């Protein structure tokens, strides 16, 4: 139980890592995201004044 | 004889308070051990169904 609870709690450290990856790095998805649309918005905006 | 009869009686009946004592601290034991095993059983099988 131990082993199998342990490897659970190692695995799931892994995971709330894996997770917290998941989560910073969609944090950066929707900063890029944000700042995508903000560049492509401005990209529009500069194509219409292009 | 009768002495000897009523001793025989007497001393097999010491005997037997002796090995009746016995026989309840063994029983006794047996059941704490037997119900310690089923709670030592009950916690491994609780623990492998943990």
């Amino acid at each position: 139980y131990e082993e199998v609870a342990r490897k659970l709690v190692i695995i799931e450290s892994d995971l709330e890592r894996a997770e917290e990856r998941a989560e910073l790095s969609e944090g950066k998805c929707a900063e890029l995201e944000e700042e995508l649309k903000t560049v492509t918005n401005n990209l529009k905006s500069l194509e219409a004044q292009a | 004889k009768l002495e000897e009869a009523e001793k025989a009686a007497d001393e097999s009946e010491r005997g037997m308070k002796v090995i009746e004592s016995r026989a309840q601290k063994d029983e006794e034991k047996m059941e704490i051990q037997e119900i310690q095993l089923k709670e030592a059983k009950h916690i491994a099988e609780d623990a492998d169904r943990k």
